[PDB]
């Protein structure tokens, strides 16, 4: 960890710290020694768990601690059994049932955590191979893994700096620091303190940056990981190994269903100790408890569920890398996005252009046609024959029926905005540029700041000489003594200065480059048509000039993003803009795309407007602020927390990937869900830090998609908007399934407590009880994932996690015990009838089950006097626990029904709009007559055919079920906020 | 708040009473629709099971004549089930009416309804038993080897037995059939090699038959027709191998009466003796 940062020193003292010269550079063993010591300038990859131990975690974590435990137990109950002569078996049954469903849980459990994969694999790209150093003054290539800390390096153009230099000679190099800042813009270098940071000291390369062109040499001062690069690998390595939101709302679930199932087992494994029970029927009955409390096919269900709404998701071109991701857009309250590539399309466009004393506004979509902007209008021509002619860039070949907009230039940015848009708006600019012959003069040097072109006039009309010229505004118009409006040209009068002066400050205030036109025909009386033309620029004129126009470039935001901005706005989310861009454009962009509003004015703007000093004016009025990173660099936490919490449209700018990481971290700090888009190295740290991370697919960079927990495939920012749709209905569908889960595990928890205290026959057996958890209600918990929006997803405030839980009490209260004793009283109705109808009134089944159980008696008097063998006795058990599980079915058809609504009506809602609901109907249905009248027509897992009524009592109990939730949710609705809401809406 | 929990705990009351209030209104529009003299199905008991008198828990009889109490338990039982066969028990004319020494035909005392009072039971005497009845023989015939098991037909209300036609070849010839009225009952070796050592069989019934009478029949449930003494059959051996096991069945034919793989007691007995020195 090493930041003493030393770019102030001067050649000298950089010697003297490291021990080498530019003459001579580094010795051999000098070198070698180095290389053994500091160590290989490679970025080091980090530890990564192997698979195996992550699929092993997974055995015992969700309700899979309980399930080894209930195993354990059959085990146990089973050696009990043997040891005393019992080949009943039932029990390697079960035991095996609980053993292949925490494998299953398991695998699914592993195929929802995670991806891990790791940053480096992406670095390779840009991590040059070779490197051009010197030792003992001799010019050779070598490995840039070998290169080490103080040996002197010389960069040409158009490779990788090996890598953090210092420069010391540099003739025109410029350097592309698109990884440290994300702008493509070429960066000069020089060998001159320039900034305090070192990120734009200007005298500093940097390790894996691309230098455009021109030569320069460097002394090395850091390698490998020490590097900004290495920085910034490390931190996208190594955060971001925390659970998500929907993680931490299952866990909860599971805490909660678990410790309730302990609670009950605790209780009324003291209360049989505290009942004269042998040990068996003990553990049995714990048995019984543990797998009746355990909602088995929940966790795998909520896993089917987040793959369903995946592909669903990634049929719109929005790939989810990891399946947890899909829910987290939509608790999101936070959005910090970077501004280029993400917000805007990375390429410069022309946006206004002025000419006749007025501003003129250019379309800018990347799917654009065509322009109008009253092009009839007067001085259009000569505008469009100087864009034309005065320009460098060329198409790239193979190009013949590309879209213009998507038509790879070679040229500079400028340069490639003009050409684009001389193509869109003149259609063919190449025959122009042949037509109208090019003296081979073309002054583009530096320091000049204006190149220009002399053409002739392909006319035959005029056939005179032609000399264009752009460049920057200012030395235009001081080149300029005359401007052309409308055709003829006014004098350089006061009031044309002064409109020419007010568009250039206008036009900067937008944070646009503007560049400033002109031409000067040469008429033949004192330039003949074989008049030599020399590139000294003395054989021809510079001066007198005429101004034409004036344009200027924006890089503009894609189409769909600001009304995507709005939506999220409308929806509660707060979006904050956070890009190493400089303040103007960052302002600009956020004004034109909607994080800050036309109405919303900053702290700097008050002050402008009210002219008084920028401490005086008070922070409260403002509704916007604007932090460079400087004024970061120097925040305290509080003070970033206060940032945060006081203004609601926020942009940060000029920020490097660690201060993204601050911020994102500060957000998080108040309990908020955030999500980060970005498409850049820089926002790797931020892409792993955020909650759920975003990349873009077309535009996006690999670590970048590497980093992310989601890749937008055709760029499309409108996809946030449908992701928090599907977020917030997968929470609402979630907890339908929950409730629809948990309300089936009291039906079966209710017969064995009563079994113990009452003694009755056994109501329904641990496998029945399996067959309803893991056959029955499984396909229904698919469908209620299906169920549309009840209301206005959109229009709702994110949810607060800390107080928004997905399993709070109210639901679990509800399904435990509003519904779940319904059923368990229909079930024993079943029961009870299907004893009586036989012979056992229900007072008779009490206190029995010692007799009932007994092998040795085989003359068993019932309520008639009739004496029963064994095996009748428990042939009328199977057929009393098949009941009761046909009971539970039915009435779980009635729980489905009323789990399709929370607040609305089947009424309203529709009972057919829904089709995988009558699929799961349809599917026990099948289920339970295949288990009735199949396995059953031979007696096996407890399973005995059902005579035709002992199919429809519970019927009824279904429909009060139906009607008590109905009543329920119409009295939400009648009276909100009337202690109603409060207690009984979940 | 306070106020707030009265609310929800009244609630809560109010909701538990109205869901035990329907339970208890099905449970009894169910039990309006059962009759307390018949019941509704006879699915499970309509094959009626044979079961042996001294109840002995592993399907096993091991004991020693020497050691009072290696047969105490069931000499025990055997005197508990007996004692309300005794004539002293039965000597009440009001509520027993002395049917005829020879089968008859099952006797038909009206019909299941709640008119025509209590019914009458046949009674049976003891004296029946030969040397099984503990009237004049202790221990019920636990001397040295000469055991004796006494078996009954489980109880069927409306359970008239149809016992086997003689056209088709049963057994060995009995030489008496009497069938119209007796329902046949013969125990033996489960195997090949048991009924060299299971020895002579001797059968005890109401009129020296083997089997039991049909005038006992059928039962009407302890409701019409309490107090009802079924006909029983005491089977003793008299001749077994000492110190070894031996596994006897016993079976009981007829046209109505059925076996089944699946339950080892409908009409059939697992029972193994072992008489150790
Ligand atoms: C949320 C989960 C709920 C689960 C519920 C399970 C409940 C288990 C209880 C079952 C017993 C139900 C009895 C209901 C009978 C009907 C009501 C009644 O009016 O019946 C009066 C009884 C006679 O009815 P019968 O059967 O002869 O009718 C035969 C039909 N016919 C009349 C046509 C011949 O009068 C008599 O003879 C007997 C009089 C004496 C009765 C003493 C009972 C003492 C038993 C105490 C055990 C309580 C355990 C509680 C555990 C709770 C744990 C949460
Ligand atoms: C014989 C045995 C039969 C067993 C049958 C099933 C028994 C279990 C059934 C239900 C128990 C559900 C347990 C839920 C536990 C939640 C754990 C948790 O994570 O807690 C977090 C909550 C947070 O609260 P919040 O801010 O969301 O609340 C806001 C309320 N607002 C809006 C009014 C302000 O903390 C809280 O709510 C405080 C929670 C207080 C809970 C007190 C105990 C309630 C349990 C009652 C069951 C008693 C036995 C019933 C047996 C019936 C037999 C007939
Ligand atoms: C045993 C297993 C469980 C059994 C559980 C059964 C629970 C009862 C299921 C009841 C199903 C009702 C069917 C139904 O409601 O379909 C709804 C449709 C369309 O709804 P919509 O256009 O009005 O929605 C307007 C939506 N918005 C307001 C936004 C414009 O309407 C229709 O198909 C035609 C029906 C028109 C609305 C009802 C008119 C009166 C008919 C009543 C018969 C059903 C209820 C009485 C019987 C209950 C069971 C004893
Ligand atoms: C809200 C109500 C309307 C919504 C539900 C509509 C359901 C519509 C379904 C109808 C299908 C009915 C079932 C199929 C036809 C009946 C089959 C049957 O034969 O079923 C009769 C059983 C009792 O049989 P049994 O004594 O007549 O047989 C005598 C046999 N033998 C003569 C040999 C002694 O009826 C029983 O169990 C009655 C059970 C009573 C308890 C049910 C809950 C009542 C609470 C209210
Ligand atoms: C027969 C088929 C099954 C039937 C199931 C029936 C379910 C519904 C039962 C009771 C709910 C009745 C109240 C609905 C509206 C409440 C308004 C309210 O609670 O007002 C509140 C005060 O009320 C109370 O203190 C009493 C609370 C209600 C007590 C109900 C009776 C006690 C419990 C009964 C449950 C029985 C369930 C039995 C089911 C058995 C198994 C099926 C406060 O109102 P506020 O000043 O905020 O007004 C708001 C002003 N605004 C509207 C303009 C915004
Ligand atoms: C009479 C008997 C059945 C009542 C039993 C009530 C039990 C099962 C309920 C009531 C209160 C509940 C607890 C309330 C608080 C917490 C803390 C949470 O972090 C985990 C769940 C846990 C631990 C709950 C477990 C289940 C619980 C203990
Ligand atoms: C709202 C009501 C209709 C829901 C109740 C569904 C009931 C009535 C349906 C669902 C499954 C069906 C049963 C499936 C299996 C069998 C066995 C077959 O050999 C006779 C028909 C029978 C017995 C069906 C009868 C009707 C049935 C019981
Ligand atoms: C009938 C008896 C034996 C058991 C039932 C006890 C019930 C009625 C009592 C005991 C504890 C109570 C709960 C205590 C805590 C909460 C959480 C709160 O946010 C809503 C009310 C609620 C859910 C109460 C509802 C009523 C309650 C569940
Ligand atoms: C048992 O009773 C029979 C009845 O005939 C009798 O003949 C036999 O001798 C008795 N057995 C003994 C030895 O008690
Ligand atoms: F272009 Al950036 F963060 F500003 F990727
Ligand atoms: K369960
Ligand atoms: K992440
Ligand atoms: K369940
Ligand atoms: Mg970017």
């Amino acid at each position: 960890g090493m930041d003493l940062d030393d770019h102030r020193l001067s050649n000298t003292e950089l010697e003297q710290k490291y021990g080498t010269n530019i003459i001579q550079g580094l010795s051999s063993v000098r070198a070698t020694e180095l290389l053994a010591r500091d160590g290989p300038n490679t970025l080091t990859p980090p530890k990564q768990t192997p698979e195996i131990i992550k699929f092993l975690k997974q055995m015992v974590g969700g309700f899979s601690i309980l399930l080894w435990i209930g195993a354990a137990l059959c085990w146990i109950a089973f050696v009990i059994q043997y040891v005393n002569n019992s080949a009943s078996l039932d029990n390697v049954y079960l035991g095996a049932i609980l053993v292949l469903v925490v494998i299953l849980t398991g695998i699914f459990a592993y195929y929802q955590e995670a991806k891990s994969t790791n940053i480096m694999a992406s670095f390779s790209k840009m991590i040059p191979q070779q490197a051009l150093v010197i030792r003992d003054a001799e010019k050779k290539v070598i490995s840039a893994e070998q290169l080490v800390v103080g040996d002197v390096v010389e960069i040409k153009g158009g490779d990788q700096i090996p890598a953090d230099i210092r420069l010391v000679f540099s003739q025109g190099c410029k350097v592309d620091n698109s990884s440290l800042t994300g702008e493509s813009e070429p960066q000069a270098r020089s060998t001159e303190f320039t900034h305090e940071n070192p990120l734009e000291t200007k005298n500093i390369g940097f390790y894996s940056t691309t230098c455009l062109e021109g030569t320069a040499t460097g002394i090395v001062i850091n390698t490998g990981d020490r590097t900004i690069i290495g920085r910034i690998a490390s931190l996208a390595s190594g955060v971001g190994s925390e659970k998500t939101p929907i993680a931490i709302e299952i866990e909860h679930f599971v805490h909660i269903v678990a410790g309730v199932a302990v609670s009950i087992d605790i209780i009324f494994f003291i209360t049989a100790v505290c009942m004269k029970y042998y040990v068996l029927d003990a553990i049995i009955f714990l048995i019984s408890i543990i797998v009746a409390n355990v909602p088995e096919g929940l966790l795998a269900t909520v896993t089917v569920t987040l793959s369903l709404t995946a592909k669903r998701m990634a049929k719109k071109n929005c790939l989810v890398k990891n399946l947890e991701a899909v829910e987290t857009l939509g608790s999101t309250s936070i959005i910090c996005s970077d501004k280029t590539g993400t917000l805007t399309q990375n390429r410069m466009t022309v946006a206004h252009l002025w000419f006749d004393n007025q501003i003129f506004v250019a379309d800018t979509s990347e799917n654009q046609t065509k322009q109008a902007f009253d092009q009839s209008s007067g001085t259009w021509a000569s505008l469009s024959k100087i864009i034309t002619l005065c320009n460098r860039a060329e198409f790239r070949p193979g190009q013949e029926s590309v879209p213009i907009m998507k038509r790879t230039v070679v040229g500079d940015a400028s340069e490639t905005a003009l050409l684009k848009f001389s193509e869109v708006i003149l259609g063919d600019v190449m025959g122009i540029r042949k037509r109208n012959h090019k003296v081979a003069e073309i002054p583009f040097n530096s320091t000049n700041k204006f190149q220009l072109s002399i053409h002739e006039t392909e006319d035959p009309n005029n056939k005179r000489f032609l000399v264009v010229m752009k460049g920057a505004p200012e030395r235009i118009l001081e080149k300029c003594s005359t401007i052309m409006i409308n055709g003829q040209e006014q004098p350089l009068d006061k009031s044309s200065a002064d409109s020419f002066h007010t568009a250039y400050m206008e036009l900067g205030g937008l944070g646009e480059r503007v560049l400033g036109f002109c031409h000067l025909y040469l008429p033949a009386e004192q330039f003949p048509q074989s008049y030599i033309f020399d590139v000294d620029s003395v054989n021809f004129p510079t001066s007198n000039f005429c101004f034409v126009g004036l344009l200027s470039m924006i890089d503009p935001p894609r189409s769909t993003v600001p009304d995507a901005v709005s939506k999220c706005r409308s929806a509660g989310i707060k979006v904050i803009m956070v890009t190493g861009d400089h303040p103007i454009t960052a302002k600009a962009i956020a004004k034109s795309v909607g994080i800050i509003s036309a109405n919303n004015e900053t702290v700097e703007d008050i002050a402008k407007r009210r002219n008084i000093a920028v401490e005086q004016v008070n922070k409260r009025e403002a509704k916007a602020a604007v932090v460079t990173g400087m004024e970061l660099k120097d925040m305290t936490p509080e003070q970033l927390d206060e940032l945060l919490t006081n203004y609601q449209e926020i942009v940060f700018a000029r920020t490097s990937p660690q201060q993204k990481l601050i911020i994102v971290e500060g957000c998080q700090r108040q309990d908020a869900i955030v999500a980060v888009t970005g498409d850049g190295v820089n926002d790797s740290p931020a892409l792993k830090k955020a909650d759920i991370g975003i990349a873009m697919g077309i535009a996006g960079s690999d670590a970048a998609k590497n980093a992310a927990d989601m890749v937008l495939l055709d760029d499309n920012f409108a996809s946030i908007v449908t992701g928090v749709e599907e977020g917030r209905l997968i929470f609402d569908n979630l907890k339908k399934t929950i409730a629809y889960t948990l309300t089936s595990n009291i039906p079966e928890l209710c017969p064995f407590l009563i079994y113990i205290v009452a003694g009755l026959p056994l109501p329904i057996g641990t496998i029945t009880i399996l067959f309803i958890d893991l056959g029955t209600d499984i396909i229904p918990s698919i469908a209620l994932a299906y169920e549309k929006a009840e209301s206005d997803i959109m229009n709702r405030k994110p949810r607060h996690k800390k107080k928004d839980r997905l399993v709070n009490t109210q639901l679990a209260i509800y399904s435990y015990l509003h519904i779940g004793l319904m059923q368990a009283l229909g079930g024993f109705l079943v029961y009870f009838t299907v004893y009586a109808q036989q012979g056992f009134w229900p007072t008779s089944l009490i206190n029995l089950r010692v007799a009932w159980e007994t092998d040795d008696i085989n003359d068993l008097e019932d309520s008639y006097g009739q004496e029963w063998t064994r095996y009748q006795r428990k042939y009328l058990e199977w057929t009393g626990s098949t009941a009761f599980f046909v009971a539970i079915m039915i009435q779980q058809w009635a729980d489905l029904i009323i789990c399709k609504t929370r607040r609305n009506s089947i009424f309203q809602q529709g009972l057919f709009r829904n089709k995988v609901i009558w699929v799961g109907i349809a599917s026990q249905v099948i289920v339970a007559l295949i288990l009735s009248y199949g396995l059953g027509s031979v007696p096996a897992l407890s399973f005995t055919m059902l005579r035709v009524q002992y199919w429809f009592v519970a019927v009824p109990h279904a429909i009060l079920i139906w009607v008590y939730d109905e009543m329920r949710k119409l009295f939400i609705r009648l009276y909100p906020g009337s202690w109603w809401d409060k207690n009984m809406y979940y | 708040t306070g106020g707030s929990w009265f609310k929800i705990l009244l609630f809560y009351v109010i909701f538990y009473g109205c869901l035990a209030g329907i339970f208890i209104g099905t449970i009894q529009v169910m039990l309006l629709t059962i009759s307390e003299l018949k019941p509704t199905y006879q699915d499970r008991v309509a094959p009626p099971g044979l079961t042996q008198i001294p109840q002995i828990q592993k399907t096993e009889i091991s004991f020693r004549p020497n050691d009072p109490k290696s047969y105490e338990a069931y000499v025990l039982n055997i005197i508990r089930f007996l004692e309300k066969y005794k004539d002293s028990a039965q000597k009440d004319d009001m509520i027993f009416e002395d049917c005829g020494s020879m089968p008859s035909e099952p006797k038909e005392r009206g019909e299941f309804n709640h008119e025509r009072g209590e019914r009458k039971v046949c009674r049976f005497k003891l004296d029946w038993l030969g040397n099984c009845s503990g009237l004049n023989d202790e221990s019920y015939g636990y001397k040295e080897g000469k055991p004796c098991i006494i078996i009954k037909l489980n109880r069927v209300l409306g359970f008239k037995p149809k016992p086997p036609k003689n056209e088709s070849l049963e057994t060995y010839p009995l030489t008496m059939k009497y069938n119209p009225n007796v329902l046949p009952v013969q125990c033996t070796g489960k195997r090949d090699e048991d009924k060299d050592k299971v020895g002579n069989i001797e059968y005890f019934g109401m009129g020296g038959f083997y089997g039991f009478p049909l005038q006992y029949y059928p039962y009407y449930g302890k409701l019409l027709q309490p107090k009802y003494l079924q006909p029983l059959l005491a089977v003793q051996f008299t001749n077994l191998t000492l110190d070894t096991e031996i596994r006897i069945e016993c079976k009981a034919y007829g046209e109505n009466i059925g076996y089944s793989e699946k339950d080892r007691f409908q009409g059939r007995f697992d029972v193994k003796i072992e008489v150790k020195s």
